[PDB]
């Protein structure tokens, strides 16, 4: 009821946490998938 | 019928899907007329 | 890479919630009221 | 599918007399005619 009072302020708030919503979704990181605990771990070695 | 009529806007749904699924599909199709009218033949050489 | 094709993502999925809220609701006025709360669970999950 | 499903919008959404005129000649012809 009381947000409805206020339509146009509360319509303000949301447009502010839509903007805050893109701009932190774009701050993230990228990637396909978490490089995640397999079973093992792979070393290789190389000799001059 | 008469409830396509009373309601456009479902009507306006179906054919939105419609004409974007014939757009997709435009988008999609190979260009050229010329399908693979003749039958498949097989030939090989030697020298 | 393929991270990009996400304006397609979304593209094809606000045209399909608002098209299928504009069969079952029978106008054009509640499906913009409700792909208007779709960026409330954006910064939801951009915060977390 | 039309006929069924959107040509119902159909039903929801001078000089040019000289022809209608002329038209309702034809059809009256017509009539007879046949």
């Amino acid at each position: 009821a009381k947000v409805l009072r206020k339509t146009f302020r509360m319509m303000v708030v949301y447009i502010g946490l839509a903007v805050v919503g893109v701009f932190l979704f774009m701050r993230l990181p990228t990637s396909f998938l978490p490089t995640e605990d397999q079973g093992f771990v792979m070393v290789s070695v190389q000799l001059p | 019928a008469k409830f396509f009529i009373d309601r456009p806007i479902f009507a306006w749904v179906i054919s939105i899907f419609i004409i974007a699924a014939g757009i997709f599909g435009i988008k999609s199709l190979p260009v050229s007329q010329y399908p693979s009218v003749a039958a498949p033949t097989i030939t090989l050489h030697a020298i | 890479k393929g991270g990009s094709q996400t304006l397609i993502l979304y593209g094809l999925a606000v045209a399909a919630v608002f098209l299928v809220l504009a069969a079952l609701y029978e106008s054009w006025s509640i499906p913009l009221a409700v792909i208007l709360v779709i960026p409330l669970g954006l910064i939801g999950a951009a915060a977390g | 599918f039309l006929a069924l499903t959107l040509t119902p919008a159909l039903c929801a959404t001078g000089f040019f007399g000289w022809f209608n005129k002329k038209f309702d000649s034809w059809t009256h012809g017509y009539e007879g005619r046949v």
